[PDB]
RNA sequence: CUAAGAAAUUCACGGCGGGCUUGAUGUCCGCGUCUACCUGGUUCACUGCCGUGUAGGCAG
């Protein structure tokens, strides 16, 4: 909804004992309302005090390592699980499975403010890394610095300065640098049209959604129906399943200053796509925006094709 | 909850199957007269204890250990967020996954 | 005043996954291009060794158990035959802010615990705990059976502030005990930059490396996974080890076990060591929780007499609830 | 008083997996390149042997099973054709303070068991125990099957301190009987170094090599993994051999086994020689127990006796119970 | 302001017993690879002399 003037670059970090399973019915990567979260509070902690705001987040996962195994006599994982402390008798605790993972992923985060106005490009970049190295990501901890001396300093780059020539040959040495990742969109109009053409079988909405994810095996008219890209499960965003309340209302709130809502968890489909497919890098944004007269709480990233 | 008496969940399909009973003992008791199969003290507290089945909580509470999250506005400032866990939607997910990965079709 | 619903505290000191690698004593400068160590399997048979039942003495069906091999798959981690050495790397940041709560449901329960927090940093610094967990890098605790009748252990603190070094410690850790806690210029200057680190008047960042000196060939011990059980089913490989990327590793909780294990003030005893920080004081090894609540110096009364009822304890209580305010926890009804 | 629920020992006397090259003898003082020992495979025609069920013993259908034999993948480990001396090498420390379980439930209990074990150290030292392990490095019982008609055994022992030698031994493995436990001078400063080694008062590493003459091209016997299922994807592999990195190699509890092999006071008999210390003392190769708990002559009723009761038993089974606590395990509920 | 905030898996172990994979065999007919070029244009930073000199110049 909002074109970014300009682009920083996260450039690759690297995450440990991240959560996985992020939602009750996948487990693999973590939802994008985590980097959303990430970079809104980015902006409350250095962004305000710049003359800077963040609107979303581009997310490329460069390499993923999940705490799992497979239990040798069964095709499905379990999770690695960690010992905690004894209860206060000393007998034992209560075991709440936990899902740990290891991340290196970059941030492509837009900015519309006083970019170039008020601070050069070099010293935002630093303070917003030296920001981003003292916080955690997704549950797990932002591992600081390692003998990855290279990879340090972002790359705020001007999106709509200078040529157009020049606006796609430095958007492409940008896209340089995140070769090695795949990035990841919102696939809701495929999902649509997918749905609409499996509607002549059987009006159902969440068996689509089953149904494209996974490998479909069809017997000799042995093949295999194959869709062209990753086509993964997403957490969609959040639907409220009761009406507004006020901060006072409602006990154990997190904060008596801020409205509550119980919600529900929306699942939709995403895509894992090579970088170079796109050919504007602004259309890898994942931008939140909340319709809070009924329940929609949505992350996504319009403005994509 | 930590109910045991696992036999009135049992009644409440016991009768809902072509009778009224087991489908009306929430509200609308108007076959619980016939339900309860005595006078009207028996009848009232088959209705009482079918209408305290399905009964909303109504009062909110959180917890500590109930995942509250801050959603931003537009523009403006933040929303307290509580995900329930969706029970009846994994149970239908579950019982979807066991019947594409087990059952004689998928076998066959 | 009561306590709030809510609260929250975000842990200070975090550590990175230990990664494990291997190579010669008096190479340990030039130990940047280390292998690291592998995790293999191997296959173990045993015998009957645990207790029988007294309905189970039986000769005869001792000799039948017996008879029926005992057969495991066991993940093993060796070091190289012609290396003698562990080198074990992992990172610690440290962040400062360690009053606020990551969430708090009341206001001013909240202003009064910042306002405690910041007169407890007023009337004397971190210096005390600091000072403890400088102790717990200065000896290699972290390293928790591999230091166990090792040769000669020596530890690397590298404090980098840019890209680049900043400062480096370099200490004997056999020489400092694991019992008592010493003071040493060095480790007095460790100590006040992680004091400095804790009071959020920076943010330091410390690359931390142990060098072992075991033995050729010899084994090493990093973390070990949790398998829930498969019971109806095939036999399982009955050991895991921790490994991130081919290396073997140990977790970062349990280097941030080792390193808070400073408590010598529970009320059970002072000769048996130094125990972990946390409320309800309970180490696993011995089973048992000192810090019971039947006594007022667990952490939480600890806590709600100094903040709800203005009863300021000892200065070594003052402490603890301290050092658990920097482990942190989620804590509430 | 009773047991504890949860009690377990790490083990002393850690060996390194053994490892194995191949040489010439009378070079064997040169013997630091000496290339390993590497497993190969090959084709094993198996033929029919095994005891019939005699409702198959019908002679055409034994006839119809010659006919078809089966047929295998085999690995193998043999000398090269001009090499007629294996070499076996690996490392052993010796750490000491064997009585301090490593975990624990009653606190009234391993102060009992503390100082039982420090009067068990009052009375006589580790001397009976070190000699017997002295004694079972002295002879190569390490080398399982590879010693089984050996021409000449040699095992050299270096006593390792800083990064280079400190002391050197030097045995005829088959002068020293697998017998009985004689005296030589040599073997008791042997015993005395592991002695002062399992009491605490030093850190003990050793570097056993043993060399033996077998002959040009012969078979040596590593150790045996496991396998679980064999088809035709696989070569029909059914013996794999275990091996690190490239090498032929023995499993480090297999001479830990060996080492500990010590035990002659069981109550069957003694003219058959020392069996490995295990609770209910059992030999995998013979099946069956010695030292069955109908007698009261197994591990765990003598160290109820021993702790609990105070029922000191004889000094031999004295030297048994704390070769059981030296070798390590799970004892509790 | 991130399905946020928090966490020690672990102690011990003998996989070895034994074996014949064998016999027998025809690879083979046929073929157009051509056309046209500045590499070195200071990449040969040398050799010796005066000068105590590494400081500085000289001669081809």
């Amino acid at each position: 909804v909002t074109d970014p003037e300009a682009l920083l670059l996260l450039p690759r970090l690297s995450i440990q004992n991240a959560n996985a399973i992020s939602s009750p019915l996948t487990w693999g990567f973590p939802s994008p309302g985590a980097f959303t979260g990430f970079v809104h509070a980015l902006q409350r902690r250095v962004g305000i005090s710049l003359d800077i705001e963040l609107d979303g987040v581009g997310i490329v996962c460069h390499r993923f390592e999940a705490q799992i195994s497979q239990p040798a006599g069964k095709r499905t994982k379990v999770f690695n699980l960690t010992r905690n402390p004894l209860n206060r008798d000393g007998s034992t605790a209560a075991i709440v499975e936990e899902g740990r993972a290891h991340l290196e992923v970059s941030l492509l985060l837009g900015v519309h403010g006083d970019g170039l106005d008020d601070h050069p490009a070099q010293e935002i970049a630093r303070q917003v890394q030296e920001q981003a190295g003292a916080m955690r990501l997704a549950g797990g901890s932002i591992l600081p610095w390692c003998n990855e001396r290279f990879p340090a300093p972002n790359a705020e780059l001007l999106m709509l300065g200078g040529s157009d020539e020049q606006r796609r040959k430095n958007q492409r040495r940008l896209t340089r640098r995140l070769l090695p990742g795949f990035a990841l969109v919102s696939r809701e109009a495929l999902l649509q049209q997918h749905l609409e053409t499996l509607r002549t079988t059987l009006p159902e909405a969440t068996t689509l959604d089953a149904l494209l994810d996974l490998c479909r095996i069809n017997f000799e008219p042995w093949q295999v129906r194959d869709k062209p890209g990753w086509l993964v499960p997403i957490p969609a965003g959040y639907n409220a399943l009761s009406p507004l309340y006020l901060p006072g209302e409602v006990r154990n709130a997190r904060d008596r200053e801020t409205p509550l809502r119980f919600v529900e968890n929306l699942f939709g489909l995403g895509e894992w796509l090579s970088p170079h497919r796109v050919a504007a890098l602004s259309d890898l944004l994942w931008y939140h925006h909340a319709e809070p007269d009924k329940g929609l709480y949505r992350w996504s990233t319009p403005r994509f094709v | 909850g930590n109910a045991a008496a696992l036999d009135v969940f049992k009644f409440l399909s016991l009768q809902y199957q072509g009778k009224n009973l087991l489908n009306w003992l929430t509200e609308d008791s108007a076959e619980a007269v016939q339900a309860l199969s005595d006078n009207a003290e028996q009848a009232r507290e088959w209705r009482q204890a079918f209408i305290g089945i399905t009964a909303v909580k109504g009062a909110p509470a959180s917890h500590s250990l109930a995942k509250q999250l801050y959603f931003p506005l537009p523009g403006s400032g933040y929303h307290l967020l509580a995900p329930l866990f969706p029970t009846s939607l994994v149970h239908h997910v579950h019982a979807l996954l066991r019947e594409a990965r087990f059952g004689d079709a998928a076998k066959a | 005043l009561s306590t709030a619903s809510v609260l929250a505290f975000e842990r200070k000191l975090d550590p990175s996954d230990a990664l494990m690698s291997a190579g010669a004593w008096a190479q340990r400068d030039a130990s940047q291009e280390w292998p690291a160590v592998t995790v293999r399997e191997k296959s173990v048979r045993g015998t009957i060794s645990n207790r029988l039942k007294t309905k189970d003495r039986d000769p005869a069906k001792l000799d039948a158990s017996i008879q029926s091999p005992n057969l495991q798959t066991v993940d093993v981690a060796n070091l190289p035959s012609d290396a003698d050495t562990l080198k074990v790397r992992f990172t610690l940041r440290v962040l400062g802010g360690a009053g606020t709560p990551s969430a708090c449901n009341d206001a001013a329960y909240r202003d009064k615990l910042l306002q405690t927090v910041a007169t407890y940093v007023n009337e004397q610094g971190f210096a005390e705990l600091a000072r403890r967990y400088a102790h717990n890098l200065a000896n290699a605790r972290f390293l928790w059976r591999n230091r166990v009748g090792a040769e000669a252990v020596e530890v690397r603190i590298n404090h980098i502030r840019q890209g680049e070094v900043a400062r480096t410690w370099r200490f004997d850790a056999l020489a400092i005990g694991l019992r008592d806690f010493k003071a040493d210029a060095e480790l007095d200057a460790l100590a006040e930059l992680i004091a400095s680190g804790l009071s959020g008047s920076g943010h330091v960042l410390l690359e931390v490396v142990a060098f072992a000196r075991i033995g050729d060939g010899q084994e090493v011990f990093p973390s070990q996974e949790l398998i829930l059980d498969k019971g109806d089913k095939k036999g399982q490989k009955s050991k895991t080890l921790y490994s991130v990327r081919d290396a073997a590793a140990i977790h970062s909780q349990k280097i941030g076990n080792a390193l808070r294990t400073i408590d010598t003030w529970y009320p059970d005893e002072d000769g048996l060591g130094p125990i972990a920080v946390e409320p309800y004081g309970s180490v696993t090894s011995q089973g048992k929780a000192y810090r019971q609540p039947k006594q007022k110096l667990d952490f939480y009364t600890l806590l709600d007499n100094w903040v709800l009822r203005d009863e300021a304890p000892a200065v070594e209580q003052q402490h603890y609830v301290i050092a658990n305010l920097i482990r942190g926890g989620v804590f509430g009804e």
